[PDB]
C-alpha cells in the first residue's frame, strides 16, 4: 500500500500547502485586531499556526465552534472569506478521504485478483498435469 | 529632510500598534483622582 502511495500523497501536500498559504492572509483581522477577548486568536497567527489551524479544518473536529470564534471578527457580510474556509474544509475532507479509501479499496482489489488468477493457474496446471498422468498411462 | 525623532519611554512608554488601510479612531477616558469614571465623547482634535 505504502509502496502505491506515489502520487495522491504529494497531491494532498501541495493542496494543504496552497490552501493554508492562501488562508494566511484570509482571516488576517482575526489575530491582527484589538479585541481583547478572544481565545483562537493564535490559530492564524503565523505561518506555521496556520498550517496546524487547516490540519484541524482537515480533521473536521470543532469547525462549528472555529468559525463561531472567528465570527468575533467584524462580518463583512461573509462575501469572501467563511465561504472560502468553509469550501476548503468540506472539499478536502471529503475528496482526500474518498480518495485514500477509494484507493485502498483498489490495492485490495487487486491483491484478490492477482491471489484469484494464481490460484486459477494453479488449478489449470493440476487438470493439465492429471490429464498428463492419463497420458502417460496409457502410453506405458 | 533628515529629521529624526527621540522616543522617551518613561513619559510615553509602549506605544499602540495600528496596520496599514484601517479606518480608526483613539477611545479615551476620563480620569478623577485616579479612577476611570467616564469614557469620553466629545468634539476633540488630534495633531503631530
Amino acid at each position: 500500500a505504502l509502496k502505491s502511495m506515489t502520487f495522491l500523497l504529494m497531491l494532498l501536500l501541495i493542496f494543504f500547502y496552497i490552501f493554508a498559504v492562501t488562508g494566511v492572509y484570509f482571516f488576517r483581522e482575526y489575530s491582527r485586531s484589538t479585541i481583547e477577548g478572544l481565545e483562537y486568536n493564535m490559530f492564524f497567527s503565523d505561518l506555521l499556526n496556520s498550517l496546524v489551524t487547516v490540519f484541524i479544518l482537515f480533521t473536521l473536529d470543532h469547525w462549528y465552534a472555529v468559525l463561531q470564534d472567528i465570527w468575533k471578527v467584524p462580518e463583512s457580510s461573509r462575501v469572501f472569506s467563511s465561504i472560502y474556509v468553509i469550501l476548503w474544509l468540506l472539499l478536502g475532507s471529503i475528496i482526500f478521504r474518498n480518495i485514500i479509501v477509494a484507493m485502498m479499496v483498489t490495492n485490495f482489489q487487486n491483491i484478490r485478483s492477482e491471489l484469484s488468477e494464481e490460484m486459477s493457474h494453479l488449478e489449470v496446471q493440476y487438470k493439465a498435469d492429471m490429464f498428463k498422468q492419463q497420458i502417460i498411462q496409457r502410453r506405458q | 529632510d533628515d529629521l529624526i525623532v527621540f522616543y522617551e519611554y518613561k513619559d510615553l512608554g509602549c506605544p499602540r500598534l495600528v496596520y496599514y488601510d484601517k479606518p480608526w479612531k483613539p477611545v479615551v477616558e476620563l480620569w478623577k483622582n485616579g479612577i476611570v469614571e467616564e469614557i469620553m465623547n466629545a468634539e476633540y482634535v488630534i495633531s503631530e
